[PDB]
């Protein structure tokens, strides 16, 4: 019922490009760097720190998803507290160090940003 | 103290900054080092020089006017 419905709606859209102007894909260069707002006034500060990653289709995404997994993530309304097993949530839970850490595994056709984000 | 956290209090100051790894120790050192140092040279020789400048001069009027304190004086002999 899907496709026939399809077949009735969606059929007169083409794939043609005017005039032969096809947008063609680019992969995207990574650069290490650091861009820090200095905005003292805020109340606590958020930090983004990442590296490149595989893109969607890369094997390696799986193990880096246990990986990030393994790390863990951390909120200040999280009940586990210093029990909880990732080694980084319980110190920050014993030490009150961030009200909020994750483990972030964006990934883009050719690269992606594997890293993790915390306010503190 | 004095540490990272609270040392002042600054506002909407944004900097970017790239790894060393992916940039160059030496950009322009030449083609830019050379008229850099040509340029602080200049607006600090005016400064500098003239003292030392006074300095060799009364070095070299010393010297000069020992080694002739030194040297025999015919007047004295003329008897």
């Amino acid at each position: 019922q899907l496709l026939d419905l399809a077949q009735k709606h969606f059929s007169s859209l083409s794939g043609t490009y005017v005039e032969d102007a096809v947008p063609a894909f680019t992969p995207c260069r990574f650069t290490g760097s650091e861009i820090r707002h200095r905005d003292d006034a805020l109340p606590l500060a958020h930090v983004a720190i990442a590296v490149e990653g595989p893109g969607w289709a890369n094997p390696d995404n799986v193990p880096l998803q246990v990986a990030n997994a393994i790390i863990g993530h951390y909120d200040s309304t999280y009940g586990g507290g210093t029990h909880m097993s990732s080694t980084l949530a319980s110190v920050a839970a014993t030490r009150k160090l961030c009200q909020s850490f994750q483990t972030f595994n964006i990934c883009y056709a050719e690269t992606g940003l594997l890293g993790a984000h915390f306010v503190c | 103290g004095r540490e990272f956290g609270h040392l002042t209090r600054m506002r909407h100051v944004i900097t970017y900054s790239l790894s060393p790894f992916e940039q160059r120790a030496f950009p322009h050192y030449f083609t830019k080092g050379i008229p850099n140092v040509l340029r602080r040279t200049r607006a600090c020789i005016l400064r500098v020089a003239p003292p030392f400048v006074v300095f060799y001069l009364v070095y070299t009027w010393g010297t000069q006017e020992f080694e002739k304190s030194k040297r025999k004086n015919p007047a004295a002999y003329e008897n």
